């Protein structure tokens, strides 16, 4: 979204697998410099990187390493 | 001519910017303020009033008096 226009989003896509099951993020974030590979904390597990440009946008991976559902997610 | 100016500045995005959208309620208001044809209407009555008898008086060439 710009932060002037806010009637509609300026690029805007979903966030799935490579199922069409739903990623139920939970508290983001970027890396450092904006590379666009988001970390995204899913509900639980499945934790994912997604891209933004490209094709290949959104969903990149799944790495699990713990079962409790995941409440947040810090880059540096 | 002034919203042309803002709409060239701002892009054609432009009342969807924060600022954009006020200024295009109160011209349109103003706008709305500006719509004379009732003053042409009422007017055009008086007139047609008055047409009814004095408009056309050529009925006495020479009128006396």
């Amino acid at each position: 979204w710009s932060l002037d226009m806010l009637s509609h989003p300026q690029d805007s896509m979903e966030l799935v697998h490579k199922q069409s099951k739903a990623v139920a993020v939970t508290s983001m974030s970027f890396p450092v410099g904006d590379v666009n590979n988001f970390v995204v904390g899913s509900e639980e597990g499945s934790v994912y990187t997604a891209c933004r440009h490209g094709s290949k946008a959104g969903i990149s991976e799944m790495f699990e390493g713990h079962q409790g559902p995941i409440t947040g997610i810090h880059c540096h | 001519a002034y919203m042309k100016r803002v709409e060239d500045v701002l892009g054609k995005g432009w009342e969807n910017h924060v600022e954009g959208q006020k200024l295009k309620q109160d011209g349109d208001s103003f706008r709305m303020k500006l719509n004379t044809q009732e003053i042409f209407d009422d007017w055009a009555r008086k007139v047609q009033q008055r047409n009814l008898g004095v408009s056309g008086r050529i009925f006495t060439i020479e009128s006396t008096r």
